[PDB]
């Protein structure tokens, strides 16, 4: 039997491999459901100082 | 005021602790595991946080 082990680094860094989901244009100044490369959350998106 | 604030800050810090789950972040487990088995991970956090 041929065997493969798919090891993943789930430790945080910028995105380098990703599953087949399409991206979309980003909303600001409104409450939105949001994801960045698996960083799923819910809230208002705004420019940082 | 110091005792009130240290107890509040500890209640907040214990959101980050693992209690023996595969992540402490609930939304990690909700992305990475299917419901039939994710519930065995999340119970650790519900019990730990409670």
């Amino acid at each position: 039997y041929r065997v493969v082990v798919l090891s993943f680094e789930l430790l945080h860094a910028p995105a380098t491999v990703c599953g087949p989901k399409k991206s979309t244009n980003l909303v600001k100044n409104k409450c939105v459901n949001f994801n960045f490369n698996g960083l799923t959350g819910t809230g208002v998106l705004t420019e940082s100082n | 005021v110091n005792q009130n604030a240290q107890a509040l800050n500890t209640l907040v810090k214990q959101l980050s602790s693992n209690f023996g789950a595969i992540s402490s972040v609930l939304n990690d487990i909700l992305s990475r595991l299917d419901p039939p088995e994710a519930e065995v991970q999340i119970d650790r956090l519900i019990t730990g946080r409670l």
